[PDB]
Order: structure tokens, then sequence, then C-alpha cells
């Protein structure tokens, strides 16, 4: 209300013709009046007759060059009876009543548009009232620093940093709905242009045939149709849920740069695409330029790829949410604060570089080495893998805590999670009993490089032994393991 | 939030002020009949313009009163960060427990 | 502080009271009260001045009646405004996670 | 180490509000934390000069032992329970935690023992008015101990010093920008003869940053001005002030 009464007090107007036309008119009404108070001010010099009567004069130029003291008087005390007396005076009161009329006739008629003037002012008490049904920061911009324009909203980052261009915005329209600023992400209530992450996964089979890939998309839409309702901060506070995905989406944006660290897709420096060998596949998308922006036909039809690519999507934004926690992590615990984000590209690296990692690597070495343990598919035999190596290290949800209480919860928040992030292969062996020998062997990821570690013993009433820590030489390792076996 | 009443009675009493407006501007056109001697109406002048002096009498007293509610709302006693850094999971957990099993 | 910003309003409420008063008194003076009686402290002698008097009177008292209005609805308004400044948790995760990885990475055993 | 920091309290009733204010302007919650502070002084019974091998001026000090207790071995009840240090701080005034604080000192409920944080400070810098108090502390970490009287009352003893007092301190700290740590606390006296709380009727507050330079003039004089911009931004809320040097001399005394 108070707004909006200061609005009709700003003089403010945006009128061709309209306003200009208007203007002219007080300036030429107004100018009037100021010049026949210069006949007023032309009276002064028509005392004269003293030294101060000279000093009021000189207000006319003209006076400056009329030198003269001129006019004089008599007495008609008597006029002034017949001004005062006359039925003529008696009357004239009658046109004091006369003209005092048709001013209560003019008042009559202002009050009765002022209630008109305050009802479309109850179209503002409304748009409170949707305020008042459905972040505290407060900012001043236009610079200055004081004064100038001065207002308070919320953004969405917060504990842990991403670090360029977040926050949020927000200001109310005389629709009675709230716009949404952005201090960049360029206003448009509820947002004007967004673009969701997006994801995008292909296979290039044709059973080796032609070289023919297709794809398959994990799809985030909620709608295309908007409502986010103008009065409605509930239908802004979902706005709002809307401008937190969009952060969000920055957030794949640090996982682009963190590609830039392999040798896996990045092409011109202008469009980046995520891609692994494997069958060949492609997995995700979104350009050097950006990720998921919006406009499309819509066809139901998904595909077994397409299902698999929405599993992605919630791996490597979750992935992520890891990074934005562990950052909290280093951040609630210790005194600098964590600024400058992920120095050796290993905290970085988590995002998109372990799931890639995951899939592929350990998984094709996997297949690969268990070939490879067709090689010593020879014998009778007998081989198993655990999580054994898993289990060994890496523990998820311990009672132990860490430091705090406080800190020991987080601490505990991150365990579970970190099996996904911690993703080398666990490794496996095989063994024989009667006169009993026995070997090992390890699969080690260190970012998609694959190690294969083995080990050995043949127990007996006296011991003999070795262990091994390249998959060329673990053919050979096994070959020779067949002579030194049983056969 | 409970506020939002007070916020209603304000916003309310601000209706009760373009009232003091809306009666007012009848005891203006209504003297403008009373002056003109046609004493006609001239117990509902009266009416109506008792009625200017209780519309700004009540206002006075309601947005009045409001200050000191607000004096005594005085005299009674970055948020991001909190509930958005573990809400994280909750939502793609949730969602990932959703495309895994569902219906 | 909430003190001073009260002690303006309600200034403002007596400047409201005080000219639809004016408004009312002022339309006996400006309909023209000439006294047959001489202890009458009202005047509307001279033409101009005395139906002057008359359009002063719309500006002056109108506007103020108006301008208390306008100023006490800013004056409302401005203290709303005052007022409007203001799952699966465990390890049963870790399992979940687990169900993911195998679902999304390969193999079918 | 350099610890400039300013000092001021609330009653228990400013508590509340003062925490969600606290919590607004650093962003970060406050967390719950406490620890014990045993002082001894060097063994009356023995008696020394005030000079080195190195002809100076050596003045006898008190040493401070310090280290958390484990809320597990402070807290009165579990039906209070929770994880809110605020409301439960007004379970703990007036009056003691078990304590009986001996036990700790000598092992109990054959033994090793614990790491502590053994502290010896000077008064507070001289100056004709402070902006804020900066006080010297020179500190080694014990990490465990071994040998025939390895409780940390025979250690003390061997280095020649004896139990003096000693008190538990339980509060919540803010971490904040620039290192500034923000303690509300409250303090308890503990004797055999029962514990009372120093601080009843409300909270010690403390305002602080520790320094690694003392000779970075610069790191020094932007330490002031953290401090002061703190007291500043909360003038008309709560004053934080430099406390009498007199008042934080732990010599002889």
């Amino acid at each position: 209300n108070e707004n909006g009464e200061t609005d009709d007090n700003i003089e403010t107007v945006m009128t061709q013709e309209q306003f200009v036309k208007r203007r002219r008119d007080m300036l030429e009404h107004i100018n009037l009046a100021m010049n026949e108070s210069s006949l007023a001010l032309e009276f002064v010099s028509l005392l004269l007759s003293s030294v101060k009567e000279s000093t009021g004069m000189s207000s006319m130029s003209p006076f400056l060059r009329k030198v003269v003291k001129p006019s004089s008087l008599n007495s008609d005390k008597i006029p002034y009876v017949a001004p005062t007396k006359k039925e003529y005076i008696e009357l004239d009161i009658l046109n004091k009543g006369w003209k005092l009329q048709s001013l209560n006739e003019s008042k009559d008629l202002l009050r009765a548009s002022f209630n008109k003037l305050s009802s479309i002012l109850q179209n503002e008490h409304d748009y409170w009232n949707k305020i008042m049904q459905s972040v505290i920061f407060k900012i001043r911009d236009r610079t200055s620093g004081q004064k100038l324009l001065a207002i308070k909203y919320g953004y969405e980052d917060s504990g842990s940093t991403y670090k360029h261009d977040r926050g949020i915005a927000n200001i109310r329209n005389n629709i009675e709905s709230q716009n949404l600023d952005l201090i960049p992400h360029g206003t448009d209530f509820v947002h004007s242009v967004k673009k969701f992450l997006r994801v995008r996964i292909f296979t290039k089979i044709e059973s080796e045939d032609d070289y023919i890939l297709s794809g398959e998309s994990v799809m985030d839409r909620d709608s295309e149709s908007e409502e986010a309702e103008t009065k409605d901060i509930r239908k802004q506070i979902q706005l709002l849920k809307k401008i937190i995905f969009e952060k969000e989406l920055m957030y794949q944006i640090k996982k682009e740069c963190a590609l830039l660290i392999s040798y896996g897709v990045s092409i011109e420096n202008e469009n980046k695409v995520i891609i692994e060998l494997p069958n060949e596949k492609f997995e995700i998308e979104l350009l050097s330029l950006d990720d998921d922006s919006i406009v499309n036909h819509e066809q139901d039809l998904p595909k077994i790829n397409d299902k698999r690519a929405n599993l992605m999507l919630v791996m490597l934004r979750l992935l992520l949410v890891v990074i934005f926690k562990k950052t909290l992590r280093s951040r609630i615990s210790s005194p600098h604060g964590l600024i400058n984000l992920n120095v050796d590209d290993d905290i970085l690296i988590i995002r998109p570089i372990l799931g890639k990692v995951r899939f592929a690597n350990y998984k094709l070495l996997l297949k690969k080495i268990i070939k490879d343990y067709v090689l010593d598919i020879v014998p009778g035999s007998s081989i198993t893998e655990t999580e054994v190596e898993r289990e060994q290290p890496q523990e998820n949800k311990n009672i132990d805590d860490e430091n705090i209480t406080k800190l020991n919860k987080e601490i505990r928040a991150f365990d579970k999670l970190l099996n996904i992030p911690r993703r080398e292969l666990k490794i496996n062996l095989p063994l024989t009993e009667h006169k009993s020998p026995n070997l090992s062997l390890m699969l080690e990821s260190p970012n998609y490089c694959n190690a294969l570690i083995h080990i050995k013993f043949s127990a007996g009433t006296e011991a003999n032994a070795v262990s091994f820590d390249v998959e060329d030489f673990l053919h050979f390792i096994v070959a020779e393991y067949i002579q030194q076996k049983k056969v | 939030p409970y506020i939002q009443e007070r916020l209603k009675s304000l916003n309310d009493i601000e209706t009760q002020l373009c009232s003091m407006l809306q009666e007012a501007s009848q005891v203006t056109f209504i003297f403008g009949e009373l002056k003109r001697g046609n004493e006609s109406v001239k117990p509902q002048f009266e009416n109506h313009v008792k009625q200017f002096y209780e519309r700004l009498d009540k206002s006075t007293t309601q947005l009045r009163k409001e200050i000191q509610l607000l004096d005594e709302n005085v005299g009674t006693r970055a948020l991001g960060q909190d509930t958005e850094k573990m809400e994280e999971q909750l939502d793609l957990l949730s969602a990932i427990l959703d495309p895994s099993k569902s219906k | 502080m909430s003190n001073q910003a009260l002690y303006e309003k309600l200034e403002q409420t007596r400047t409201i009271l005080s000219v639809k008063l004016a408004e009312l008194i002022n339309m006996t003076t400006i309909a023209d009260r000439n006294d047959d009686d001489e202890g009458s402290f009202a005047q509307e002698n001279s033409e101009l001045a005395v139906a002057t008097t008359s359009v002063m009177m719309v500006n002056n008292q109108t506007m103020q009646l108006i301008k208390n209005v306008q100023d006490l609805l800013i004056l409302t308004r401005s203290i709303k405004e005052k007022w409007l400044l203001n799952f699966d948790e465990k390890q049963i995760e870790e399992l979940l996670d687990n169900c993911i990885e195998t679902f999304v990475a390969e193999k079918t055993t | 180490v350099q610890q400039l920091s300013l000092f001021g309290s609330i009653g228990d009733d400013g508590y509340d509000l003062l925490i969600s204010t606290l919590t607004t302007i650093s962003g970060n919650p406050p967390l719950l934390y406490n620890s014990l502070c045993t002082v001894w002084k060097p063994n009356p019974s023995y008696d020394v000069e005030n000079v080195n091998s190195r002809n100076q001026l050596v003045e006898p000090n008190r040493i401070k032992l310090s280290k958390e207790v484990p809320f597990s071995y402070l807290i009165d009840e579990t039906m209070m329970d929770k994880p809110l240090n605020f409301r439960i701080l007004k379970s703990f005034t007036n009056d003691k935690i078990p304590l009986n604080y001996a036990m700790t000192r000598n092992i109990l409920h054959n033994e090793s023992c614990s790491p502590w944080s053994l502290q010896i400070s000077d008064i507070p810098a001289a100056g004709n008015n402070r902006s804020v108090s900066m006080q010297t502390i020179a500190e080694t970490i014990i990490l465990s101990s071994a040998g025939k009287n390895s409780s940390v009352s025979s250690l003390m003893n061997g280095l020649g010093y004896v139990f003096e007092f000693q008190y538990l301190t339980i509060g919540v700290k803010f971490f904040m920008k620039h290192g500034l740590i923000l303690e509300l606390q409250k303090i308890w006296q503990i004797e055999e003869a029962g514990n009372s709380q120093i601080t009843s009727g409300g909270f010690l507050l403390k305002a602080y940053i520790n320094v690694s330079r003392g000779t970075d003039i610069d790191r020094i004089n932007y330490t002031e001005t953290a401090l002061m911009n703190l007291k500043k931004e909360l003038q008309g809320y709560i004053e934080l002030s430099v406390p009498d040097r007199q008042s934080m001399d732990s010599r002889v005394a």
C-alpha cells in the first residue's frame, strides 16, 4: 500500500503528447499568475514618497527608467461607506455564497474520485494478501552506498562453494506477483529461460555391424506448462526450488571442468562430450557452452539405454552432493575455511571422474582378468571374488565417529555414500588342498588405470611362498604358475 | 506464520481509512444540498457526518493500537547453508530409489 | 525508535482530525457569514480575496484532508512492511547405492 | 602464540536471542564443547631464584593443563537428552555435573594417561588503552605418558609443580571469519568440597583470534580490526571490551 501511494506521489508517467501538453499547461497557466503578481510588484513603485519606496520601485527595470514618483489620492471615506452600505454590497456578499457553493460542488466531486482512487489501492491490498499467502538477504544496488535503491531477498548455494555467480534477488510487480531477480545467472518473474542439467547415453553396437550408434537419455521434465501463479509466493516457493535446480546445473559446469583432467572427449574447446571405449558407448552431455536448454516435441517410447541413463544423472548429480558435502566437512571442521575448490583435481575429479572410471574400468578389466583366469581355467580348481578388499578399507555407516558428536554425524553421512566415490575393483583368489597350496589377486583402479597385484603360498610341512604386484606379465605369471602348481 | 493475522488486521485498517475518505465524500456533497436551503436530508446529513468522524476514530484507535502492538512485538523476542546441504541427498536419494522400483 | 515512528503517525492523525472541521467551519465562512452582531470575528469583505478564501479552502483543506489520508496509508503499509521484514536414513542407503551401481554398471549375474 | 580477544557477558535470559543472532552473523551454528582446566603452581616446598644461567629476570608462574571431558562424564540427565546446547545449559545452571574431578587426575573408573594441553600465559600486553586484549601463550601438547609414575599428577610433581585449583567450562563456540571464534560459556569451580558455577547467572562471552605470528605487525593489526568490527557490529546489543590486564595475570599472583 505505502509503495503504491508513494508511486502516485512520484509524478511518474509515460505519456506522449498526453504527458507533454499537460505540463505545458502548467507552464503557461502558472506563468500568468506569476506575471500578474508582477503588477503587484508595480504597485510597489507606486508608493514612491520615501527611499525605502525607491528600493521597492527598482523592482521594475522600466521603473529604473521611469524616474518619477507618480500618483496621489484624496478622501472618499464616504465611498468606503458606499462600498459597505450599498444594496449592491449586501448583494455582492451573495456572490460569496455563490462561488463558495460551486467550490463545495467541486469539493464533493474531488472527494468521491478519492474513494475510487483508494479502490485501485485495494488491488494492492490483495497483492499484499497474496504475498502474505505463499533468505532475508538485504541488498542495495545502483551503487552510491547510501540511499539510492535498497531491498531484501534470498538465494541458493550457501554451505559449501561452487564459487562464481551464485545467489538470488526478489521484488514485487503491480500484478501482485513477485519477480525473481538473479544478481546474474536479467530478470523474468519466476525466471525467463531455464536450463535443467539433462543427460544422454548412446550405444554403438550393430552386432559390430555398420558403425551405427543410437542414444538413450534419462529425462527430467516436471512439465513445460508453468504455473508459479501471480500473487502467490507459495508458487514462488516452487519457483525458488526451480532456482535451486538451476544453481545445481552450475555444479555440472564444475564437472565439465573436472573432465578437463581426463583423455575422454573434450572437442575444440567449444563442446565436450562424455564418452568411453567399450561397445563404443557414450553417456551424458552438456556443452562447454552449457547443459540442458528447453525446446522440443514430446512423444513417449522409452528404450533400454533411456532407463539406464536416468540412473546416471542421479548418480552424477548425487556424486557432487558428496563434493558439496566433503567441502562442508573441512569448513565446519577447521579454521581457514575451504575456499578455492579442487587442488590436484583430487577433490574435483570425484564428480564424473569416478563414475566413468567405475563403470568402464574395474568392470571391463575384471572381465578381462576373468579371461586370464580362464588361462588358469585348466585345473579342476575353483576361485572366488568378494567385496573383501572393499570390506578391509572404507567401512559404511560406522558407530565410531570422529573428533566430535556434531562432527561425527557428518563423517558418518559421508561414509555410506563414500562406497560409490571409492569404487576401485575389489579383487579375488583361488586355492587347493592335499598338502595344500594357495594364491590370490587384487584389481586396483587408480583413476581408470588398472593394476593387478597377485599373491601365492603353497602351505606344506616346510613353507614356500611368493607375492608380486602389466597384464602381459600377469598372463605369463599364470603360465609359470601352471608348472609350479599340480600337473 | 501466524503474524499474517496481525498483517490482515492492519490491511483492513487500511480499508477503514479509504472509508474515512469514501464517507466524508458524501459529507461534502450532502452539505452541498444542506446550505442550498433544501433541508430535505438534514438527518441523513448528520448520519454520514458523524460516520466520517466514526470511521477515522476507529482507524485512529486501530492503527494507533497496531503501533502499540508492534512496539509490544518489538519488546517481545545465512540460513541457506543448513537445510539445503543435507536435503541434497533427500531428493536425489529418494529419486534414485524411485527409478530403481516403483508403482 | 518505534516510538519516534509512531509519534509521526499520531501527529498525522491529529492533522487528519483538524481539517474536515476546517472544511465544514470554513464552509460557513466561505458561504459568507456577515453578522448583524458586532462581536462575531470572521471576515469576508473584499471581492476577489473573500471568494479567494473559497479557492484556497478548496486546495488547502481538501488536499490536507486527502493528504493526511495519503500519508496515513503510507504509515499503515509502512508498519506492514516492518512486519514482513521478519527418508532412508541409515546404512540402509549404502544398500541403495550398491543397487544403483550394479543397475547402471553392466554384467548379468 | 598471540591471543587477541574481547569479553562481555549475558544473563541466561539473553542467551536464546543472542544465539539466533550469532548464528546469523556467523552463518554457522554454535557447536557444543567443554573443557577442564587444572592449574598448577611451583611446589611451595622447593624455593628458587628469579634468574637464569643466562642472567635473566624470570618470574614464577602457574601451569594450566587443559582438555575435553567427554560429556558422558559430565551430564546429569538423558531425559533432557537432545542435541541443543542452550536449552541444555539452563539444565546445567547453578550446580554440578558428576565431577569429584580428582578421580581423573589419577586415573580410575595399571593405567597410562591422556593427552593434555600444557600452557603458560603472560599478562596481556601492557598498553595505555588497548583496542583489544593481546596475550602471549606458551604451549606444548602432552601425547601420552610412560615410566613408573605416569599419572599426570606424578608427572607435574616430577617437574616440581603442585596442583593449585581447577575448573570446568561448558559452552558453544561459533566458528567464524579469519580465525575468529566466539565462545558463549559457563564455568564451574571444581573442588573436593563440592562444585559451584563461577558464571552462575549467565554466560561468559569471549570473541577471540589466536595468531601464529606476533612478529607480523600487519596480521596483528588485521586481527585487531577483526575484533573491533565484531564489537562494533554488535554495539548497542552487547559491548565487547578488553578485560583488566591485572585480572589475566597467572603469575605467582
